[PDB]
């Protein structure tokens, strides 16, 4: 892409508050359209104890020492598979 | 001294009138080559002998209007003419080489007249893509005769656009913000950006034609790797943006014209206004690919371009709304202009939403390259640009000469012109829907009855247009020069008299900072 | 060197209603009427060029 | 048709226009003869009247500004919006030919080996003449910088000697460059490559003279004086210009020299 | 090392450029390069016009964000008043006196 | 400068006459629709 | 808009004839060429 | 193929085109409501003599002519963009078949097991036998089994073309130095045509299709009769 | 190993409408296990494969074109 | 790489002539240095005759119109291969 909207994008608080609003909050709002219009779910990838992944040389010092921070059960699988 | 005056001018109104008669004539070229095109087509079988002549003819068609009637008119005649006037300035920023911007078109044209008489002239259609146009399919002057007339038009627009940006930034009175500049210059300053922005684009293109052909580059032989397909994306990322400047001046003309005739002091929605064209012209520069969806490009970036199409309703819906609420609770004038104006609206939008069909890549696969898209964009162009240039004209009219049209024999002019450009146009819907190409010299017997009454159409236009021309005699050669003009307090164009004096604003306005 | 500026101030300023691109002299005359000739003269050269190769020349 | 009370400029009519617009057409109908009936003249014709042209426009609007006094402050900054849009411009025509590199670079077709380089060209070392060509623009960058404050600050030796220095590295430069084009293993003619690499950086090429040239412009108005340590417009736009020359050859190395190659 | 040897505005700035200089300096613009400031507009301390003829255009911006300049010529004699707002506005002889 | 000024003498042609006006717009848009014609038939003529 | 009355009106004769020059003027050039158009495809 | 006085798209020979067509039914239905909503209104505000010249709040309304459009935006992106990817959908196809467009005609290729290759060029109009459609029929038509799921690649020798076929909602530009893939599936035998579609000179008008669909059991011996 | 072969069948290292590498890929591939093949005393038999995909995919002047290209050694590609 | 050299590549006359001789000139007569002190010459490529190069669509306007602009014969063979 490219990008011109004829002139004035400088000098001018009334300028800016129409950027404000004429493109910057709409561009906002057509991005949150499009990442909902498109984010469902991704089924959880197959499960296959690579070795290079789910590192562990020190368990972590909380909980059981096993679960990273945002362990996320549906679609981070412990070294061992999938928790349930 | 004619020459002082008329070849070395350095006057905004003076060279602004070389402009609408530079236009004015380029205009009996095109329409000459309009209906030599229906001839062709009224008929089964072949009347002009060899395709490559209808194909030449095709071509001049395009590049006429398009640069040498519309263009012209708009920016370099409407442009110089009011500019000035509506924001108070004594001329434009570099008056003599706003001189240089008139002069390159007649050299520029002269290279597109030529090209077309030496050789076989350039059957190139107005895209002009390689392999047909390079050194093989196309040898010879013809085309590089073309590449040349458009550069010669580019460096002549380009000028144009730094001279309109610098002025209506630098010139306006000390108080005055651009939020208080009428809409017309503003959609005059928009397009001066589009033009700057894309018309090199399109010169670094043409230049690599231009190698190809002469200089044994291969930017689009795949013989040495290159790709035809690099060809079409430079030519549309300039394409598409020339489109919207097409018709940018025009939005501008409509809402001072609908304003003036409600007997409003202003047009509806002032921001409203000026943040859809901002929108339009950005959106503009994104959407180029959906003139290539036929040529193989991945899933995913068809569907993006479709997308990104097809939200350049929403500001373009804005404004035809907008014009509709200023006609509201208006004393409405009928006048041949506020006729124009209201065919413009309407036209424009049969044009626009059948645009919005074509943006649908998944329909496209089907109607592209047929008579479905030649009905779209002679909807929004001839009845779109056209329609605001002749409101526009019969509207200033007497500001430029001193003098008034008569009347009625304008709104006969609309009445037969609003009849012919449908009659040939609106067949053509059908012709596409069932399959017929464009650039095509004959067709197959089914397709008969439609472009048999679309070139019927092609002739009462030619009617109107002849009319045009006496029209204007009647005016100068009865001279009612003008008395009083109305709603001179939001129309400033107007407050120096019909025509305004050779130097205008000699003293600037005075305009309180509250 | 030295600043005449000033003095070329002067010699543009005065009043001979001669446009700028004249009022330097004759010279300024002599670069404009070459100009314009070679302008004019290739001008119609070209048309001329333009006339052979309208004709099919072979 | 009183006295303006306004600070714009009214320009005399002037037929430098006229005449540059025939130059135009003398040189491409010229180019047309060249390229097709081996003929220079028309061209050669075009070429004349261009720069008599070019002369004489300037030469007027330097009469103009500094003999005549008509650049008030409202006509200056009028031109400093003018040449920004046109530098913008001249941004956007190299676009293209940096689009039509990263085209055929990043998917080089069967026809080339299917690889880039394509199979056969022997590409030129970054690190010998490119680097040199390199450092002699940014050198350059540095220079016009002194000059400008020399100007400023009222030196005149120092200004015209920083201005001297920025202008024998452009022509370095010019040089060097000619003598790559002159050594390189491969043409204009070698397919895409040639293609690409040598418009380009002819282009460029281009540009630095033009940049070169108003650069010397420059300086012969500040041995005439013309410019005063708050009113250089000429100068503050020759030096724009050579930045935006700079900036181009920079990216002409990363893309073509280096990353192409 | 150091030196000088370029001239300076104040030396050789010719023509409208030190016409507007030097008026600049006395605080004074008549050529028009400033916006001038509103009085209260009423008939008896109306916003003074000043004019080399004996009539001026007069935009008035009504009120602060308006998008519509109202345009009028004021003249010579009394005091005019904006057809919108009603602003008064009254001639006076600019510098330069006809 | 000089120039004149005021209705019908803002143009490049002369108004004056309304019958000279008639023959020169006649031959002016005249000509520009001519031309198209004339090439088609140019082209028809050299094969 | 309000004018003064014609300077110099036009008749509906005068008229009459200006519209018929114009009109001859676009459809004389036009068909003789037409017209011809066989002369020429033959070669 | 089309028929006189026609005003739609041509009848429907593959199930994208019967989509297409339904498509479009919708997206004319909508046009057909905005443009006659447009037209009410321009009647709807000259047919008063009731003024109000004066100024009007200009946000207020605005909001409802933003957030409509987008609305009646997606509903019809949504279809079209489904469509659009059923277009493409990987598909397993049982023949593969290459058109190669070339300055007046087009060349076909079937490689699947033999090198069987063969020009189509339109039949001249004076070597018509009655009944024969003028610029349609070629001498040589493209045979190809009804019923299955055809892959054709198109490319060209020389200039650009497109080969299209609209009956089965198929158009494919033909680009040197480039092979273009599309998917061809036809429910009937018949025979259906199309034609050039991208100007490629001065014959450009004059370089038809012509698909002729029989059964599986026909295409393999007239595969073998073509050598 | 496959001779019950009907056409190339979809391929997703090639998935979009342009299939020019698809073509030429299979081209390369398969001259180039024709020479390890050859090269190291062994069956061609394995490289049939590629050469069933190119030659339905290919158009015929490319693959002549190629062919000739190898022949006279200006072939681009490394083989 | 990266860069630091103190303070002052900003503001007064004195301080751009500084880096106009202190860093920007110096750097130019190492490139220059290096671009000798490897610059030799390059052995003319080896010829094949490859489809794709020396492209000939339309012979060149002047000489003998199969000769680029700077053809270099040390370097650059014609499409028959190199001249002398
Ligand atoms: C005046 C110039 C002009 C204008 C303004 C437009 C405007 C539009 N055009 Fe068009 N177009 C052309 C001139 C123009 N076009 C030309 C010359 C070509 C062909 C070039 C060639 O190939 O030779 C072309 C071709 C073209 C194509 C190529 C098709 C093909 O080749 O296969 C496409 C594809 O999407 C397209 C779409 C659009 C769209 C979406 C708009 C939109 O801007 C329209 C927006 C307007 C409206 C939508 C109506 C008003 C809005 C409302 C009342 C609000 C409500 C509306 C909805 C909710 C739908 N145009
Ligand atoms: C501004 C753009 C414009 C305009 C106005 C028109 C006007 C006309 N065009 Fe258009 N035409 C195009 C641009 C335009 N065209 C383009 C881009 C193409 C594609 C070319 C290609 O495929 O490469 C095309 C192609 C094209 C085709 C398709 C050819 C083919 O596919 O084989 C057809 C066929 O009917 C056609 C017919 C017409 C007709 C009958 C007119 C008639 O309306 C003519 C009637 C006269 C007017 C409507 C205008 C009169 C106005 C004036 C005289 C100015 C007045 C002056 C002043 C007041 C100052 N044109
Ligand atoms: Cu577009
Ligand atoms: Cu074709
Ligand atoms: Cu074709
Ligand atoms: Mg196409
Ligand atoms: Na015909
Ligand atoms: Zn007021």
């Amino acid at each position: 892409a490219s990008a011109a909207k004829g002139d004035h994008g400088g000098t001018g608080a009334r300028t800016w508050r129409f950027l404000t609003f004429g493109l910057a909050l709409p561009s906002v709002a057509l991005c949150t359209l499009n990442s909902w219009l498109h984010s469902g779910h991704r089924e959880r990838p197959a499960f296959i104890p690579y070795h290079h992944l789910r590192i562990r040389t020190k368990p972590f010092s909380w909980g059981d020492g096993n679960h990273t921070f945002f362990h996320n059960p549906r679609v981070n699988p412990l070294p061992t598979g999938y928790e349930k | 001294m004619f020459i002082n005056r008329w070849l070395f001018s350095t006057n905004h109104k003076d060279i602004g009138t070389l402009y609408l008669l530079f236009g004015a004539w380029a205009g009996m070229v095109g329409t000459a080559l309009s209906l030599l095109i229906r001839a062709e087509l009224g008929q089964p079988g072949t009347l002009l002998g060899d395709d490559q002549i209808y194909n030449v003819v095709v071509t001049a068609h395009a590049f006429v209007m398009i640069f040498f009637m519309v263009m012209p008119i708009m920016i370099g005649g409407f442009g110089n003419w009011l500019v000035p006037l509506m924001i108070g300035a004594p001329d434009m920023a570099f008056p003599r080489m706003n001189n240089m911007s008139f002069w390159l078109l007649p050299p520029s044209f002269l290279l597109l007249l030529a090209s077309s008489m030496v050789e076989a002239g350039a059957g190139t259609g107005w895209t002009v893509y390689p392999p047909l146009a390079g050194n093989l399919a196309h040898a010879g002057a013809s085309v590089d005769l073309t590449i040349f007339s458009l550069h010669l038009a580019g460096v002549s627009s380009i000028l144009g656009a730094i001279n309109f940006i610098t002025t209506i930034i630098n010139m306006k009175p000390p108080a005055m913000s651009q939020y208080q500049t009428p809409l017309f210059v503003w959609s005059v300053m928009i397009t001066a950006v589009l033009l700057l922005l894309s018309l090199p684009v399109l010169a670094a293109g043409i230049t690599m034609l231009l190698t190809d052909r002469n200089l044994n580059t291969t930017f689009f032989d795949p013989a040495g790797g290159g790709d035809p397909i690099l060809y079409q994306h430079l030519f549309w990322f300039f394409g598409h943006p020339e489109v919207y400047i097409l018709i940018l001046p025009g939005f501008g003309m409509i809402s001072h014209i609908v304003t003036y005739y409600s007997g409003k002091k202003e047009p509806f929605g002032y921001m409203g206004m000026v943040w859809a064209m901002m929108s339009i012209g950005f959106l503009g520069f994104i959407v180029w690919a959906h003139h290539m969806f036929t040529v193989g490009m991945d899933v995913d970036t068809r569907a993006y371009f479709t997308s990104a199409t097809m939200i350049i309703a929403i500001p373009t819906g804005v404004k035809v709304f907008s014009w509709l609420a200023t006609l509201h609770g208006g004393n409405i004038k009928w006048s041949p202009a506020m006729m124009w104006a209201l065919g413009f609206i309407f036209l424009f939008t049969v044009g626009g939403l059948t645009g919005i069909v074509l943006a649908n890549s998944s329909l496209d696969i089907v109607l592209h390259d047929t008579y479905y898209v030649v009905a779209h964009f002679h909807y929004v162009l001839s009845m779109g640009a056209v329609f605001a240039i002749m409101g526009g004209f019969v509207h200033w009219f007497p500001l430029f000469s001193g003098y008034t049209l008569n009347d009625t024999w304008a709104k006969i002019h609309f009445a037969i012109m609003f009849v012919g450009v449908n009659m040939t146009f609106f067949p053509q819907h059908f012709l596409g829907l069932s399959g017929m190409p464009r650039r095509y010299s004959d067709y197959p017997d089914a397709y008969t009855m439609w472009n048999t009454i679309s070139s019927m159409g092609s002739f009462i236009s030619l009617t109107a247009v002849m009319l045009m021309v006496f029209i204007i005699w009647e005016a100068f050669a009865s001279k009612r020069e003008v008395l009083t003009v109305d709603l001179t307090t939001t129309n400033l164009e107007w407050l120096n008299g019909c025509p305004p004096p050779y130097h205008t604003f000699e003293e600037p306005t005075y305009v309180n900072l509250k | 060197f030295e600043n005449r500026v000033a003095e070329k101030q002067k010699l543009f300023q005065e009043d001979n209603g001669l446009p700028v691109h004249l009022k330097g002299g004759a010279t300024d005359n002599i670069l404009y009427r070459v100009t314009m000739t070679l302008c004019l003269g290739g001008t119609l050269y070209s048309l001329y060029c333009l006339g052979w190769a309208s004709f099919p020349h072979k | 048709m009183t006295h303006q009370t306004h600070a714009y400029h009214m320009v005399n009519p002037s037929p430098w226009p006229l005449t540059g617009a025939l130059s135009a057409l003398l040189m491409t109908s010229g180019l047309t003869m060249w390229f097709h009936f081996n003929s220079m003249t028309l061209l050669m014709i075009g070429l004349t009247t261009n720069m008599l042209t070019m002369y004489q426009w300037w030469r007027d609007v330097i009469r103009e500004s500094t003999f005549q006094g008509h650049h008030t402050p409202a006509v200056q900054k009028g031109l400093r919006y003018g040449m920004i849009l046109f530098i913008i411009s001249e941004v956007l025509f190299f676009t293209g030919f940096f689009w039509a590199f990263y085209h055929s670079s990043l998917a080089p077709t069967p026809e080339l080996g299917g690889c880039w380089p394509p199979t056969g060209i022997h590409p030129l070392n970054p690190l010998e003449v490119p680097l040199l060509n390199t450092s002699v623009l940014l050198a350059s960058g540095v220079s016009i910088t002194w000059a400008h404050h020399s100007l400023m600050e009222g030196d005149r030796k120092h200004m015209l000697q920083a201005l001297f220095i920025t202008i024998t590295l452009g022509v370095y430069f010019t040089l060097l460059q000619a003598s790559e084009y002159y050594e390189a293993p491969f043409t204009i003619s070698d397919g895409v490559y040639g293609s690409t690499f040598f418009v380009a950086t002819g282009f460029h090429g281009l540009h630095v003279i033009i940049g070169s040239t108003f650069l010397i412009v420059c300086f012969f108005r500040q041995l005439k004086f013309h410019f005063t340590s708050n009113h250089h417009f000429g100068f503050e736009a020759g030096a724009w210009y050579w930045h935006f020359v700079d900036v181009v050859w920079l990216f002409l190395y990363v893309s073509i020299y280096w990353w192409g190659s | 090392a150091s030196g000088g040897g370029v001239p300076t505005d104040e030396e050789q700035a010719t023509g409208l450029e030190r016409e507007v200089m030097l008026a600049a300096r006395k605080g004074q613009d008549p050529y028009n390069i400033l916006a001038p400031k509103a009085t209260s507009g009423t008939k008896e301390d109306p916003n003074l016009v000043p004019s080399i003829t004996n009539k001026r255009i007069v935009g008035c911006i009504c009120e602060e964000d308006n998008s519509t300049v109202i345009w009028f010529w004021l003249h010579k004699g009394e005091a005019q008043r904006c057809p919108s707002c009603g602003t008064h506005y009254k001639l006076v002889p600019h510098q330069l006196a006809h | 400068s000089h120039y004149e000024e005021g209705p019908g003498k803002n143009i490049p042609f002369s108004v004056e006459n309304k019958w000279r006006l008639l023959a020169m717009m006649t031959l002016f848009f005249g000509s520009g629709f001519a031309a198209p014609f004339f090439i088609v038939r140019h082209q028809l003529l050299k094969k | 808009i309000t004018a003064k009355p014609a300077k110099t009106p036009t008749s509906p004769k005068e008229q009459a004839i200006g519209l018929s020059v114009t009109f001859l003027s676009f459809l004389l050039p036009a068909g003789w060429v037409l017209y011809h158009l066989d002369n020429y495809k033959k070669s | 193929m089309a028929y006189p006085m026609q005003l739609g798209f041509q009848d429907a020979t593959s199930p994208i085109m019967e989509e297409l067509l339904h498509f479009h039914d919708h997206t004319l239905m909508i046009v057909f409501l905005i443009s006659s909503l447009v037209l009410y209104i321009i009647s709807l505000m000259l047919t008063t003599k009731l003024t109000h010249t004066s100024t009007m709040d200009a946000q207020e309304v605005e909001t409802i002519w933003t957030i409509l459009p987008a609305i009646i935006l997606i509903l019809i992106a949504l279809p079209s963009l489904r469509i659009l990817y059923m277009m493409d959908e990987i598909n397993n196809p049982s023949l593969t078949v290459k058109t190669m467009g070339h300055q007046w005609y087009w060349s076909y290729e079937y490689t699947d097991y033999e090198d069987l290759s063969f020009d189509s060029y339109m039949i001249p109009t004076s070597e018509l036998k009655p009944g024969e459609l003028r610029l349609l029929e070629v001498d040589n038509r493209v045979v190809l089994p009804m019923e299955m799921t055809i892959r054709m690649l198109v490319s060209s020798e020389d200039v650009l073309h497109s080969w299209a076929v609209p009956s089965l909602g198929l158009k494919t530009d033909a680009i040197p130095g480039r092979l273009n893939q599309t998917t061809l599936m036809s429910s009937r035998p018949g025979l259906y045509y199309g034609q050039c579609s991208e100007i490629c000179g001065s014959n450009h008008s004059f370089m038809p299709i012509v698909l002729e669909l029989v059964p599986l059991k026909y295409f393999e011996k007239w595969s073998a009769s073509m050598l | 190993k496959i001779k019950n072969y009907q056409t190339a069948p979809f391929d997703s290292r090639f998935p979009n409408q342009n299939q020019t590498r698809n073509c030429w890929q299979n081209y390369l591939d398969f001259h180039r296990c024709e020479k390890a093949m050859t090269a190291k005393g062994g069956d061609v038999s394995v490289c049939e494969w590629y050469r069933r995909v190119y030659k339905s995919l290919c158009p015929i002047s490319w693959v002549s074109t190629w062919d000739d290209r190898r022949a006279e050694g200006t072939f681009p590609g490394k083989i």
